[PDB]
């Protein structure tokens, strides 16, 4: 009696597969980058509280 | 009689679920050439969530602190930027003759 | 997730994007961090000298 | 499970909340810039004024 | 499939107890600015202004 | 074989991901708002490239 919803959820996972494959790229550039700036918070943490 | 009905139903699906299958292989194959970057994310994100979590309020304050600055410097200075131009450009002479 | 794709992928090229611009000046964050901890302690000195 | 449903639902309250006023965040960092420049110029432009 | 799946689970599972960890710190930190949502959005909106 | 000998796992799978989906699936409209929303706020700080 779920099939259709199986239908549904088949054909969603492959629209969401190939959205997140589109949007991959840039979002682990920007994490690359992000962690090189949460480095850079991290090792001033001290700091930032005092700001 | 339940086998023959789930079978047709799944065989009715079947370009779906090589196209499920495909979508999931690219988006599996670049994060999986990212996985460095995945490595290097988890190293070092939880430890900065961790801590803005721990001075979360401290932030707010900070923010909201130099938002009630903010909000009276700029009413003092939006209700003061004609006024102050014109009271200058007119007080240049005076001062020029002082 | 599948119907929101475009914003998706426009958040994470945008997220890309800042965290390049953020990555790319590391030493002026750190600055920039080192400096607005005492500046405002100093203008708040100021400000309550003439309180 | 919980703690991921309420970190998305309080995420989508806070940037509703944050957006509404649109022209303001998006034109922050560019008024933020232009401040920052008037008042490198004001001092810079203005060396006689610690001894007036 | 199989291959990067299980290389990225791998991962993650070297950092399971971070993992763990920072769903729950990212919850409080977003409820935690939810509950003042609206005097930091005010303030961020004057501080442009 | 390769399944039974993985089953206890897979099914401990099954459990906790309808656990998240149990908990996560009320607020789908809320999800498509917190993304758009998202999006917007990306866009407020990248109107110029630099």
């Amino acid at each position: 009696p779920r099939m259709p919803q199986i239908r549904r959820d088949i054909t969603g996972l492959a629209n969401l597969g190939e959205v997140y494959a589109d949007a991959s790229p840039d979002l682990f550039d920007g994490l690359d980058n992000a962690v090189t700036t949460a480095r850079t918070l991290n090792e001033q943490r001290g700091n930032l509280d005092q700001a | 009689n339940q086998l023959d009905t789930f079978t047709d139903e799944l065989n009715q699906q079947r370009e779906e679920i090589t196209r499920a299958i495909d979508s999931t292989n690219r988006l599996l194959n670049i994060v999986s050439q990212r996985n460095d970057t995945l490595d290097r994310v988890l190293t070092e994100f939880p430890p900065l969530i961790q801590h803005f979590a721990e001075t979360r309020d401290l932030f707010a304050d900070a923010v909201t602190a130099l938002g009630r600055l903010s909000a009276a410097a700029d009413e003092t200075l939006s209700g003061s930027n004609a006024n102050l131009h014109t009271n200058l450009q007119n007080l240049q002479r005076p001062l020029k003759q002082l | 997730q599948v119907n929101s794709g475009d914003a998706i992928q426009r958040w994470a090229a945008n997220l890309n994007t800042l965290a390049a611009q953020s990555a790319q000046n590391d030493e002026a964050l750190r600055s920039g961090l080192q400096q607005a901890a005492p500046t405002a302690d100093q203008l708040n000195a100021v400000f309550s000298d003439v309180r | 499970s919980t703690q991921v449903n309420q970190l998305l639902v309080n995420a989508q309250t806070l940037l509703a909340a944050v957006n509404e006023r649109g022209r303001s965040v998006s034109l922050l960092l560019e008024r933020v810039s232009s401040v920052s420049r008037q008042v490198e110029g004001f001092v810079d432009e203005n060396p006689n004024l610690n001894h007036v | 499939v199989i291959k990067n799946l299980n290389t990225v689970l791998d991962t993650t599972v070297r950092h399971q107890k971070q993992f763990d960890e920072t769903l729950v710190n990212f919850e409080t930190l977003i409820t935690g600015l939810k509950n003042r949502a609206d005097p930091i959005a005010t303030s961020v909106a004057d501080i442009s202004d | 074989t390769a399944l039974n000998e993985g089953r206890g796992d897979f099914f401990a799978v099954v459990k906790s991901l309808a656990l998240f989906v149990n908990a996560l699936h009320r607020s789908d409209q809320q999800f498509v708002a917190l993304n758009n929303d998202l999006a917007q706020f990306t866009n407020s700080f990248t109107n110029t490239d630099q």
